[PDB]
RNA sequence: GGAGCCUCGGUUGGCCUCGGAUAGCCGGUCCCCCGCGGGGUCCGGUGCGGAGUGCCCUUCGUCCUGGGAAACGGGGCGCGGCCGGAGAGGCGGCCGCCCCCUCGCCCGUCACGCACGCCGUUCGUGGGGAACCUGGCGCUAAACCAUUCGUAGACGACCUGCU
RNA sequence: CGUUCAUAGCGACGUCGCUUUUUGAUCCUUCGAUGUCGGCUCUUCCUAUCAUUGUGAAGCAGAAUUCACCAAGCGUUGGAU
RNA sequence: ACCGAACGCCGGGUUAAGGCGCCCGAUGCCGACGCUCAUCAGACCCCAGAAAAGGUGUUGGUUGAUAUAGACAGCAGGACGGUGGCCAUGGAAGUCGGAAUCCGCUAAGGAGUGUGUAACAACUCACCUGCCGAAUCAACUAGCCCUGAAAAUGGAUGGCGCU
RNA sequence: CCGCGGCGGUGCGCCGCGACCGGCUCCGGGACGGCUGGGAAGGCCCGGCGGGGAAGGUGGCUCGGCCGAGUGUUACAGCCCC
């Protein structure tokens, strides 16, 4: 049924500086802006203390699935400011069992050729989400490094190259080989 | 059975009198109906079930309507039930927040062919009790047991569609 | 004497019936900015459901068959035929009343337009149902001309922002010229909030 | 972004119904959809009412929950909410429209005459604005 | 400018932001950025919207004279120049010069067939179309047949040629 | 059953359905006649998908594969009796 | 052939059964309370269409739990011995199967849920803590919605449409 | 011939009014009965008698300028309720 009301609290950190114009939460700090807007969510995006302390949402007269949005754009900004003030570094390793998968950023980090997946002379060129950042590791061997604040765009990215180096009319429990996410972290830690 | 909104009646009835029984004894029920009419068929249905008694077997002694002691106070009612599905009969213990009784039984009815597409006739009430704000089971209650309630009215929709069938102005739904 | 009505923020079948009823008592009706028109249900469900009545023609000769109508204002149109009587001589009268349009073009581009609350998407929706464009239907479905619809309403809003510049520009003076003048219209002003405005 | 609230002890104006154009507090809270309300001062007999035809002011007066509508009388009477709606934008521009709909055939006349020599005077100080505004610009 | 068939509907106008809806509207910026404006912040007002389509604009008897408040506004299908407008522009705007008038708001002051209680009145209207009398400045045909041709062809059609 | 393992693939004893490309029931229509089989020729639809595109499954190492999904765009031939 | 109602020719009124977005007479009520989103929605006697069986989809019930002796999940630590227990040898020391089926240590572990082994091993599946911080969880049941759900000209809640 | 005096039928054509009656459909006023000789309410207050939420209180914490605001506990009445 109608619950009465329900809220929560994001509780942003004294170097970010949140601001919210209306309900498009725009989120700066060390490393840079991140926008989202959630007018599609429904709620009441207040913002109350002095040093702008915490992020205040609450929903009134929510059913079940309109209260399940809730956590959900606190959430979102919680990785918002995660990533203005740390920043988002997903790691993904190469794998395979002969054919050692040829990486090679472009541009900046924007392309990623992936030559000779399982012998193949497809050459893939997968480009990154506008703001992500590839590059090829050190102290690693077979391993890429993703960067990036808006975590969204950064997965997204991951999946992209994941996705690009798959097979195809072959048993994938005998032909495990592709570039795979190996760890989701942070650029820097504190 | 139909419905508009219900009225509590008191409806005391017996078996008539015979040589072998001469003062039998009087049975009395809560009986909602729209109209003393009903009232007192739903009084004999009730009464046919429990007791072997009829319309013809007896007579109706005293039917009333029964006043809400207590309108301007708000309250909760527990109201337990006994429908008939589809499938089987069931037993519920439903509860309501009300001014009276009657509004209580009344919404209830309303609730029951929303949420079960049970209709009246085949519902039976069995004890309607108000109740605490403790000894409420139900959250749907619960929730307006609160001194210092508060919540907005968010998206005010607007009714007087009509009165300007057509305007300039787009309009207006934050208050 | 005629009504222009900004088909955005409408909903498509909601509007079409009461343009019908007005078209039918002679009122004519112009529906501008049709592509603005927004159908309850989500996308997809609509395209489909556009998508079938583009199966249906005439197997022997399609040439004949029901003629599907892509742009968004024959698309209204369409249905607002659907609740006419059109086959009579006084249902094809009705319907030459009604003036349909993509977009807003030189006549109503400097008219004011209405809105039909009653067929108004904020109001007749829950805000948390879902909806199509009719406009994006109609791309999809073969509409040619969506960018140029929204290349030349770029510019209508341009135009427009000036001319409501100049409109506050008076109104502003107008603010100004009554407080200039406010004891030599003071005893009129008066009369004017004792009947009651101005208040 | 709420500013007005369905609290206890909130003044509402009844958009319409048997009491329509009056003032009444906001009692106890029944349910989803209905507010048990009184209205001593404002000729309201203590009664549930649904909140579809409230709409609701920027007045809480303060009594509790369930008082006996002698206390919400008081509690009327001291802040004296007849007199501070009153005061307010929206119940003068209530008390226009309703002049405005009293008006009679010689009234509107008169009025018609007001305004065609008050929008005259005021429209002549408008094009000397303009002038002035452009003799700045040149 | 004059008559004269016919087809009818009408019986003040509204000359425009964009959009939002768990928000908006207006100001003004002291201050900052961009091309008199645009964007920002900050502050001050409105918000069952009075910078309201529940709205605005407009007045609806004619004249006379003889005061007041308001007063350089209006006109002569007044006349020439400079603009803006292309989405189906079809409409405005702004600038010179000639002549004429004193119009809105109050008051006085009289008079206008006062047609004797009684219906389609009252306008958009110089309306749309057809047939007829006046001035000024402009105009000076193509098409089809016939003939020819064969890129064409059942026939028509089509492509060509002919001081 | 499938070495082992009910359900990769299957599936008894039972059970619930759809279909009208089988055959029956039935006899409503037509007996002042609706030309009675097959083949040829031609068009179009259906999908209950053989192949082809994109995919999930395996008792899929590869090759070969069956099981299933979106799906009827395009195909589906030459002969002997 | 259903429901309503049974007909001389007409005016006024009122009804039935049916309705009242527009087609189309009537809700252009500030109607009341819920339920339900469907990439096959649903939408009214006869009637022109679906079942068994499913679904933490959402909404109600019913019955039982649980937990401050601070749980419940979420991660981390152990899972033994009497004992190749007995039947079964073809190998089953927990583990193709079946009769059994208790004690010790106990904080506590079944003569064992499975993985897998020729058979073990090895792994895996209570009782208890450490962190976190209020409800948690099970089994039924019935409403709407969904899967189940395949036909041949293009198509029919009557149509337009409708959230 | 003028009286349109009294009575009778009529109106060339198009109209309108008036009052009377019949049948309807609405509107506005008032006056009564009955009930659990209605139920609740209001108003005046007084004397007691308890119980509950939860308070001009206190207290942990939080948020603003001792005061105001927001949660939390035992609960008398100096907010109320029964
Ligand atoms: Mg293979
Ligand atoms: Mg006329
Ligand atoms: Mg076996
Ligand atoms: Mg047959
Ligand atoms: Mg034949
Ligand atoms: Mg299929």
């Amino acid at each position: 049924m109608k619950t009465i009301l329900s809220n929560q609290t994001v509780d942003i950190p004294e170097n970010v500086d949140i601001s919210l114009k209306g309900r498009t939460v725009i989120v700066k700090g060390p490393r840079g802006t991140l926008r989202r807007d959630f007018n599609h969510i429904n709620v009441e995006l207040s913002l109350l203390g002095k040093k702008k302390k915490r992020l205040r949402v609450d929903k009134w007269w929510g059913n079940r699935k309109e209260l399940a949005t809730v956590r959900t754009i606190c959430s979102h900004v919680q990785n918002m400011i995660k990533g203005v003030t740390l920043g988002f570094r997903y790691k993904m390793r190469s794998v395979y069992a002969h054919f050692p998968i040829n990486v090679v950023i472009q541009e900046n980090g924007s392309l990623v050729e992936i030559r000779n997946f399982l012998g193949e002379k497809y050459i893939r060129r997968v480009r990154m989400r506008p703001g992500v950042a590839c590059s090829v590791s050190q102290a690693q061997k077979d391993e890429l490094v993703l960067e990036g604040n808006d975590i969204e765009l950064v997965s997204n990215s991951a999946a992209l190259i994941q996705q690009a180096t798959t097979v195809k009319n072959k048993d994938i429990r005998k032909f495990l080989d592709g570039i795979y996410v190996s760890e989701k972290g942070t650029v820097q830690q504190a | 059975k139909a419905s508009g909104t219900l009225r509590e009646y008191k409806v005391v009835g017996r078996c008539l009198p015979t040589p072998k029984c001469r003062t039998p004894p009087l049975y009395r029920m809560r009986i909602f109906a729209p109209n003393h009419v009903v009232a007192k068929s739903r009084f004999w249905y009730f009464v046919s079930q429990l007791k072997k008694m009829k319309k013809s077997s007896g007579e109706i002694v005293y039917c009333g309507q029964v006043f809400e002691k207590s309108p301007l106070r708000v309250k909760n009612f527990g109201i337990w039930l006994r429908y008939d599905s589809r499938s089987g009969t069931h037993n519920m213990y439903r509860e309501y927040r009300d001014l009276t009784t009657a509004g209580a039984v009344t919404q209830c009815y309303r609730d029951m062919g929303a949420r079960h597409r049970a209709r009246a006739h085949s519902i039976q009430i069995m004890k309607v009790e108000e109740i605490a704000a403790s000894k409420c089971r139900r959250p749907a209650v619960k929730q307006f047991h609160d001194s210092k309630i508060k919540f907005p009215l968010p998206h005010r929709v607007l009714r007087r569609q009509h009165k300007p069938r057509f305007t300039t102005k787009r309009p207006n739904t934050f208050f | 004497q005629v009504l222009v009505l900004d088909g955005r923020g409408h909903l498509l079948g909601r509007l079409a019936a009461i343009v019908a009823k007005q078209v039918l008592l002679g009122r004519k009706v112009v529906v501008v900015r049709c592509e603005g028109i927004n159908i309850s249900g989500n996308f997809y469900r609509n395209k489909l459901k556009y998508l079938a009545f583009l199966r249906k023609r005439m197997n022997t000769n399609p040439s004949r068959g029901p003629y599907h109508f892509r742009a968004p204002s024959r698309i209204f149109w369409r249905t607002v035929r659907g609740m006419l009587p059109h086959k009579t001589k006084r249902g094809q009268a009705a319907l030459d009343r009604l003036k349909v349009f993509d977009g807003i073009p030189p006549p109503y581009d400097k008219k004011k337009r209405m809105v039909v609350p009653a067929a108004l998407k904020v109001v007749r929706l829950k805000p948390t149902r879902k909806f199509a464009y009719l406009g994006r239907l109609a791309h999809e479905v073969g509409w040619k001309y969506q960018a140029v619809t929204a290349t030349l309403e770029e510019k209508r809003k341009e135009k427009a922002k000036i001319h409501y510049r100049k409109k506050k520009q008076l109104m502003r003076l107008r603010k100004q010229a009554e407080k200039n003048v406010e004891k030599k219209i003071d005893r009129f002003t008066e009369v004017l909030k004792t009947h009651g405005f101005l208040v | 972004v709420f500013r007005r609230f369905v609290e206890v002890g909130r003044v509402a104006y009844v958009s319409f119904g048997p009491h329509a154009g009056k003032l009444v507090a906001i009692v106890d809270v029944i349910d989803q959809n209905r507010a048990l309300v009184d209205g001593p001062c404002t000729r309201v007999r203590r009664q549930a009412m649904p909140f579809k035809c409230m709409q609701l002011t920027d007045f809480i007066l303060k009594f509790p929950h369930s008082a006996r509508q002698k206390y919400v009388r008081k509690a009327w009477e001291k802040a004296d909410i007849n007199t501070k709606w009153a005061a307010t934008r929206w119940a003068k521009k209530i008390e226009a429209r309703e002049r405005k709909a009293k008006m009679t055939d010689f009234d509107r006349y008169k009025v018609m005459k007001a305004k065609k020599m008050r929008n005259r005077i005021i429209k002549n100080e408008v094009k000397k604005l303009q002038r002035a505004a452009l003799l700045k610009a040149s």
